[PDB]
């Protein structure tokens, strides 16, 4: 094949799913002294295979990883309050850049 | 649609625990007697006729 | 563009220079129109009951202890 | 930037002046017959029967014979 | 609402990778990428992002979150973002 | 408050600590004050008001 | 001696003077038209001063012969009900002149001719005791509304809008005309005082009631026939569209009060469940149809349809309070719907979109319009303290006292009224501001600010103290409810 | 003088709103709050001259609806029951007004906020002082209107808009029952006033003809009134709004979510006391609904990880407790718990807002850790408030929860025992999540960010005086009011609250206590303390995160999504309504079906018939 487009997708999904797993680990681990061990467990789990070369042995792995990850979601994940979904999104947004208001409208002659 | 299945159980616990309060019959387990007032259970001051 | 719109209830950060002067007028305005509400109510507030102890509302009121009977309403 | 009127986007104009005229779509189809026969002839009849039944039960409590209506 | 300039950000951003034990804190650079020059594993790429997120309150959208493969991209980004 | 490597905490004002302490001590004393005078009311022993 | 003749003559003089005024003198045309309208309004108001709300018989009457044997003739007069409608008709028209004041140069003098013609036309409808001529002026309003919708319509699709509004009206009009002919041939005259004192046949009662219901169910939007109002009402000029829901919508509903209820005492009782089963499902179906709507004009028209279907329930529920509440609700609706269409038309006269998708975030600008719109939405939201709530509470009271089932369905209407009107308010003037479409826009100037002042003051006045309105017509409602029966 | 109690907040609101440009962001703040404080002083004077000097005050301004024998008037009923709630509303409203000026100093649209607050104060004063159902109905609708306006304080905020709209619809569907109730009670008495139906409210004993079948008359009226109170008390029927209502500003939430509009639904029952006691059927269903709502909220609040969200469920649990108190003819504990609640939950709301806006506007449990030693004042305040909330022995909250649970135990009816069981098992839940709140914040290692801790600023002085006043209150008011108003026949209520001879179980709720049940809720409280401390401080290695296979993640989702009510109710009622309002009414009724008579229905019919007639 010699096409890195497929593997670049793999190197993209692995980082995306690792970031999402770390976020969810932070959410589940309300206290952090357990979050260290849990994060270590997640990082070690991602290094279990760490050697995939065949294209036939990645699609099943990514499907299994996605299915297992989606099984626990922490229905209330962390969103920054000003983030798109937070507790103060569009709190007092900056006014639109260009808008003008005419004064004398409805006059005659 | 799976939520409705959990909905039936959630309210089922309430009504199920409500029926259990019928299976013990605490009404007959009163340690005292019904309250009684003078003058035909205060008939004059609760209506009726003077 | 906020200065263009009137914002009758005041702008976002509307801070007039003489806001203390206006507030003094506004507070005085409430008091002067509050008196007719108090004065017109003196012909009202019918309470036939007589309190066990004297209250301080006997000076401006007389509608207490008078409406005893209910056969001539 | 001196136009007080709206820009009148093309994709919104069709959405606007398409629902205004739905006679062509709603002429003859299977679901239309069920919907009309269940919500224009069924429900009015049921509520009318309920109202006349309520009037009859009100009459019976007072004792007066029910009017034919 | 101080909106700290580049002077106070060049240190805080670089401290995140300075505290990383896999990379030796002897040749850490403001302009460097961990893929080749610093020699970091391809899995810990987003871990630095989480660590810097724990310092500055801002979460880059995930579409270009991992697009930052260099230390320069992160610091110019966190300066570009106003609420950081 | 003294500054550290990220936590440059500001010490609470003078009236935001002593007032809290001297108001909470009132409640702490009041718990026992009501547990001594009206305490014997609800314990099952020594019912007060002519008992 | 401020009799009813002058109240009708004054708009005629206003129209006649305007006919022979050159088009160039645009300064004089608007001034004299507005002056004539305001003189008519004051002449209507002074009638309320000398109303004498004591007698069961009719007030000032004018009799003008119409047939060689005085068989039927122009017989004017008000009793207790058409007085308020006359006042509100005389009050709405100057608002119509004022709203279409800035753009009068394009409209010309023909704009005021139609409005003043319709003005004295609707004046002559409410105070018309003779039954047949009530139909002559009842359908005379076809031409002015036809012209207003067609000549000065907003968009080009106005051609099809006017045809429905015309033909739907003509069908019921002639169906009523047949009943009028049957009544005249049977009785002999059409004078109201006599014709109310004629023993009818029960079999004849049902047919004539149906014949009247043929048209009176078109003026008030009923379930079978309500398509004309939205299509022929979104496509009319704001000054003209504000009286299709203002006075042109109160003919049939008020026509029930004067020519159906006391006319056919034994038929309304036999047809009471049919009106209930029509209106109760109307208030539900139309309200649900309102939710999935995008045009700004159509939603207000649908809310008006729901309000009329609600008032129809309280009108046919014969109660001393049901009919009074019906009249209060009709007056309040005439105020609030008129105000709402002016509020949604001032937006159109600046941007010309009539789409809620474009509108959004209009609280960050033009806040005065936002406050006025919120107040009138609350009035349409059916809150106590406004004149509407006084309107439908009596409707609910009258319906529940007779039938328990109909009251619940009617109150479902005021429950569902919070689903579309509040959604429109939050989706038009309280959303996120978008500069892509509404690049620039102004606020209300001194004209539309003063236009809403009489509306606001009348709304609050009839909401917090509706005593005078009820005081002036308790005798007439009592006489109307007690008719035919003697117990 | 009595008119000044009600009209001054309205006058202040009107002048502030009309002239919010003449007065700065501080002129309105110092003017409307001053007017509300004057009204509070007037309310205190009225309380001194009425509650202690027992002589109720009556008046009538003008006839509102002067129709035939339907006399509606602007009169008010300054009664002994009413003046207690006058105190409750005025004191808390003035304290909230003082609270907001510090919070709103940064929020731009300041004067509009105090305008809305004064509108709410005027509306609820009109409600509580009212004496006619319809004239009380204007206050009932105005409370909802002000709630919508205040939650809609952020027009840009999309979530606030949807929350406000949904709150208005659910509140309308709720008070639908009460609205039906006004004219339901009118068709039997031909009147709407209170003094003319409480005089003779037991005489009617007939039936009616409802939509389906004939049922009782008084019982149906009371059922409708309770359904109306459901909408304004977040009962089992419609409580979709309150959990999502904290999308607006904080100082109002201390007044609308946990202090006063809380009291509307319970005060509905409390005012019309000699109407529900003659409808025993309605009392039983009221008790069921109250207990069910209380338990549901108590078990709801535990999973949520937000400051305002969890305490809203605590407020709903107190709503359920108070509804049960009003359901067993024991309205005394109902109003006593109302007065306590308006103190010890308003205080907690102010404390939560103080710790939220002083920590870069963050309200979370998962992210924010511990900063108790950074500032002891408002934490001491909130600790006192929580101790009242659990009802630690010999505190303000104990004197209400203990007596209400004892009253629940005493009544042997089929609803008394069930609801007592539910309250006893809900005490454990409430003492669990209250201490969970006390522990996940201020008692854990700080899990927040390093920038927010540096930008730390304690509670300003003007916003701390209301907290001081509320702390002074909800430590002595319970002891002061235990004897004087629940004291086995206290003579100050007079006709305000009437209890029937038959269902009067108070003396044997204290002299027949087994002493093994009276002091048991303290036992559940300490057990909840132990389990919460163990789980959230030490034993959290497995007791916190449960990464099992199945039935445990779904258990997490079931209570996080609050029994999927927002899912099942939405999809099965409002989604269906919106679908069938476009695909039924607009398809097979008017547009498309009968439109075969308008355009393209008959127009083309005459393009063939008329064509083949010239030839
Ligand atoms: C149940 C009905 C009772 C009667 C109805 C009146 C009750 C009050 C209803 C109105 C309340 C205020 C709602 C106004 C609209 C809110 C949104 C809005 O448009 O705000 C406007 C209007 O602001 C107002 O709220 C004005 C309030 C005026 C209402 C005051 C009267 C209320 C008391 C009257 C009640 C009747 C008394 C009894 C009469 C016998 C401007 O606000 P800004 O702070 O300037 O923000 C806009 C952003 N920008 C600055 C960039 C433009
Ligand atoms: C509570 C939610 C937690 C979720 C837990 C469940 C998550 C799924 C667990 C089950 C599936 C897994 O193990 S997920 C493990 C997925 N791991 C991989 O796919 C290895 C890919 N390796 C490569 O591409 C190359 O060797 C190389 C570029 C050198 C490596 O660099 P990167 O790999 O960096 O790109």
């Amino acid at each position: 094949a010699a096409y890195f487009a497929r593997r670049a997708a793999q190197k993209e999904r692995v980082r995306i799913l690792y970031r999402r797993a770390l976020k969810d680990t932070l959410n589940w681990a309300v206290h952090r002294h357990i979050f260290y061990r849990d994060a270590s467990d997640l990082r070690e789990k991602f290094n279990v295979n760490q050697d995939v070369e065949d294209v036939d042995r990645i699609d099943k792995l990514i499907a299994h990883g996605e299915a297992e990850y989606n099984k626990w979601r922490h229905p209330d994940p962390y969103i920054v309050p000003w983030a798109p979904g937070g507790s103060k999104f569009c709190r007092n947004p900056t006014p639109p850049a260009g808008i003008e208001i005419v004064y004398n409208y409805g006059l005659e002659d | 649609y799976e939520a409705l299945a959990w909905l039936s159980g959630g309210l089922g616990f309430f009504v199920g625990l409500g029926l259990l309060a019928v299976l013990n019959d605490k009404a007959s387990k009163v340690p005292f007697t019904p309250r009684v007032y003078p003058y035909d259970n205060l008939r004059v001051e609760l209506g009726g006729e003077p | 563009f906020r200065a263009k719109v009137w914002s009758m209830t005041g702008g976002p950060n509307c801070r007039p220079k003489h806001w203390r002067r206006n507030t003094a007028i506004a507070m005085f305005g409430v008091f002067l129109v509050c008196i007719p509400i108090a004065k017109l109510s003196a012909k009202l507030e019918q309470r036939p009951h007589m309190p066990v102890r004297p209250i301080p509302s006997q000076i401006w009121c007389k509608n207490f202890g008078t409406k005893d009977d209910y056969e001539k309403e | 930037g001196g136009g007080m009127e709206t820009n009148k986007n093309k994709f919104i104009e069709d959405w606007g002046s398409a629902r205004e005229n739905l006679e062509h779509n709603f002429r003859w189809t299977r679901r239309n017959f069920a919907l009309i026969g269940i919500f224009g002839i069924a429900l009015p009849i049921i509520v009318y029967k309920g109202i006349v039944k309520d009037f009859h039960m009100q009459d019976e409590d007072a004792g007066r014979p029910h009017r034919k209506f | 609402d101080d909106h700290l300039s580049r002077e106070a950000v060049v240190d805080r951003v670089l401290d995140v990778v300075k505290s990383f034990p896999k990379v030796d804190p002897s040749k850490v650079t403001p302009e460097v990428h961990f893929q080749n020059d610093l020699g970091l594993d391809s899995l810990d790429t987003v871990e630095i992002v989480m660590a810097i997120e724990e310092e500055f309150k801002l979460e880059i959208p995930d579409k270009e979150a991992d697009k930052i493969d260099s230390c320069s991209l992160a610091i110019e980004y966190v300066y570009n973002h106003p609420m950081s | 408050g003294i500054t550290y490597k990220g936590v440059t905490v500001h010490t609470p004002k003078t009236w935001h600590t002593v007032t809290g302490k001297g108001l909470c001590a009132v409640m702490w004393f009041w718990i026992l004050y009501r547990a001594k005078q009206d305490g014997p009311v609800v314990m099952g022993w020594r019912h007060p008001w002519d008992g | 001696y401020f009799n009813l003749s002058g109240l009708i003559l004054c708009p005629v003089l206003g129209s006649i003077i305007l006919l022979f005024i050159p088009n160039s003198r645009i300064r004089l045309i608007r001034l004299i038209g507005l002056c004539a309208s305001l003189i008519t309004f004051l002449y209507s108001l002074v009638l309320w001063i000398q109303f004498d709300s004591s007698t069961a018989k009719f007030q000032f009457v004018e009799s003008l012969r119409w047939l060689p044997y005085e068989n039927i003739n122009f017989y004017l007069g008000i009793d207790g009900i058409s007085l308020f409608f006359v006042i509100l008709t005389t009050f709405l028209i100057p608002i119509c002149i004022l709203v279409g004041w800035s753009g009068m140069r394009s409209y010309g003098k023909e704009y005021i001719i139609a409005f003043l013609i319709c003005e004295f036309l609707m004046i002559a409808v409410f105070c018309m005791l003779d039954l047949l001529l009530f139909y002559v002026f009842f359908e005379s309003v076809l031409i002015p509304m036809f012209i207003i919708i067609g000549v000065w319509g907003s968009r080009q699709r106005k051609i099809k809008a006017a045809y429905q509004f015309f033909l739907y009206t003509l069908l019921g009009s002639l169906f009523m005309l047949l009943a009028i002919l049957l009544i005249l041939f049977q009785t002999g005259t059409t004078d109201l005082q006599i014709l109310l004192t004629t023993e009818f046949s029960e079999r004849r009662q049902i047919f004539l009631w149906i014949a009247f219901f043929a048209s009176f169910a078109v003026k008030v939007p009923m379930v079978p026939v309500h398509i004309w109002l939205p299509e022929a009402h979104v496509e009319a000029p704001t000054a003209g569209s504000v009286i299709l829901a203002g006075i042109l919508l109160k003919f049939g509903t008020y026509g029930f009060l004067r020519f159906s209820i006391p006319m056919f005492p034994e038929a309304t009782l036999c047809f009471t469940p049919f009106i209930y089963t029509l209106s109760a499902i109307a208030i539900i179906y139309t309200s649900l149809t309102t939710l999935r709507q995008i045009d700004l004009k159509k939603i207000i028209a649908y809310s008006s349809v729901a309000h009329m279907n609600l008032v129809t329930i309280g009108m046919f529920s014969l109660n001393i309070q049901g009919i009074g509440g019906s009249i209060l609700l009709m007056l309040s609706h005439g105020l609030v719907s008129s105000a709402l269409f002016l509020c949604v038309g001032v937006l159109y006269d600046r941007h010309k979109t009539r789409l809620v998708r474009y509108y959004g975030g209009l609280v960050s600008t033009m806040p005065n319009f936002s406050t006025i719109f919120f107040f009138f939405t609350l009035a349409n939201m059916s809150l106590p303290g406004t004149s509407s709530f006084i309107g439908e509470f009596l409707i609910l009271v009258g319906a529940f006292q007779r039938n328990s089932l109909v009251a619940t369905l009617a109150a479902l209407g005021m429950i569902l009224g919070a689903a579309y009107s509040l959604w429109l308010y939050n989706r038009v003037v309280s959303g996120n501001l978008k500069p892509d479409f509404l690049h620039k826009f102004s606020d209300l100037n001194g004209r539309e600010v003063f236009i809403f002042i009489p509306f606001l003051v009348g709304l609050v006045w009839m909401g917090v103290y509706p005593k005078v309105f009820l005081d002036c017509m308790h005798t007439s409602v009592s006489n109307l409810v007690q008719h035919g029966k003697f117990h | 003088m009595y008119l000044l109690i009600v009209f001054l907040p309205l006058l202040g609101s009107s002048v502030a709103g009309f002239f919010g440009r003449f007065l700065g962001s501080e002129g309105s703040a110092i003017m409307t709050t001053t007017c509300v404080s004057f009204s509070s002083i007037l309310s205190l004077i009225a309380f001194y001259e009425v509650a202690l000097g027992a002589s109720a005050c009556y008046l009538r301004i003008a006839p509102w609806i002067s129709s035939e024998m339907f006399d509606a008037s602007w009169g008010f009923l300054f009664d002994s029951l009413t003046v207690v709630m006058l105190i409750v509303v005025t004191f808390i409203s003035s304290l909230v007004h003082l609270y907001s000026i510090s919070y709103m100093s940064e929020d731009p649209h300041s004067p509009r906020f105090m305008c809305y607050l004064s509108i709410f104060t005027f509306f609820m004063l009109m409600l509580v002082t009212g004496d006619n159902f319809l004239q009380l109905f204007l206050g009932w609708e105005g409370v909802g209107l002000a709630s919508y306006l205040l939650i809609h304080f952020w027009f840009t905020r999309l979530q606030a808009d949807k929350a406000a709209i949904k709150a208005m619809l659910v509140n309308r569907v709720g008070d639908f029952g009460l609205a039906l109730g006004i004219l339901g009670c009118f068709t039997l008495f031909q009147t709407v006033d209170f003094s003319t139906i409480f005089a003779c409210a037991s005489v009617p004993r007939n039936s009616w003809i409802f939509c389906n079948m004939r049922l009782n008359a008084i019982s149906l009226i009371c059922i409708l009134l309770f359904i109306g109170a459901v909408g304004k008390s977040a009962q089992i029927g419609l409580h979709t709004w309150l959990p999502d209502a904290m999308e607006g500003p904080t100082p109002v939430s201390a007044l609308i979510h946990a202090a006063t509009m809380v009291t509307a639904g319970v005060f509905m029952i409390a005012r019309c006391s000699p109407l529900f006691e003659y409808s025993p059927t309605a009392l039983i269903v009221i008790t069921f609904a109250g207990a069910m709502t209380s338990f549901l909220a108590a078990t709801t609040g535990i999973l949520q990880n937000d400051l305002k969200r969890v305490i809203a469920y605590s407020t709903c649990s107190q709503l359920g407790y108070m509804i049960f108190a009003c359901g067993i003819s024991n309205y005394s504990v109902s109003v006593f718990h109302l007065m306590n609640h308006a103190f010890f939950k308003a205080l907690l709301f102010l404390s939560a807002g103080s710790v939220i806006h002083a920590m870069s506007d963050e309200q979370d449990m998962r992210k924010m850790g511990g900063l108790a030693s950074s500032f002891p004042l408002t934490y001491a305040m909130m600790l006192i408030g929580s101790l009242s909330l659990i009802g630690f022995p010999f505190l303000t909250g104990f004197y209400s929860k203990d007596v209400i649970l004892e009253l629940a135990y005493t009544k042997y009816t089929i609803s008394g025992n069930f609801a007592f069981w539910l309250g006893s098992v809900s005490v454990l839940f409430t003492s669990y999540y209250s201490f969970r709140l006390l522990f996940l914040t201020f008692l854990v290692p700080t899990n927040s960010f390093g920038r927010d801790i540096s930008r730390c600023h304690d509670a300003p002085i003007p916003m701390a005086i209301p907290l001081i006043l509320l702390a002074l209150g909800s430590l002595f008011v319970g002891y002061l009011a235990k004897d004087m108003m629940i004291g086995l026949g206290t003579n100050f209520w007079a006709n305000s609250l009437l209890v029937l001879p038959k269902n009067e179980i108070l003396a044997e709720s204290e002299f027949a206590a087994p002493t093994i049940i009276k002091l048991i809720p303290i036992l559940f409280s300490t057990l909840g303390a132990f389990v919460a401390y163990n789980v959230n401080l030490v034993a959290d290695q497995f007791q916190r995160a449960f990464q099992t296979s199945t039935f445990c993640n779904r258990l997490y989702s079931f209570f996080n999504k609050r029994w999927f009510f927002d899912q099942v109710l939405n999809d099965f009622l409002v989604r269906s309504f919106l679908r069938f309002g476009y695909e039924v009414s607009f398809e097979a009724l008017d547009k498309g079906a009968i439109e075969i008579l308008g355009p393209y229905g008959i127009s083309y019919t005459f393009r063939r018939l008329a064509e083949r007639i010239s030839q």
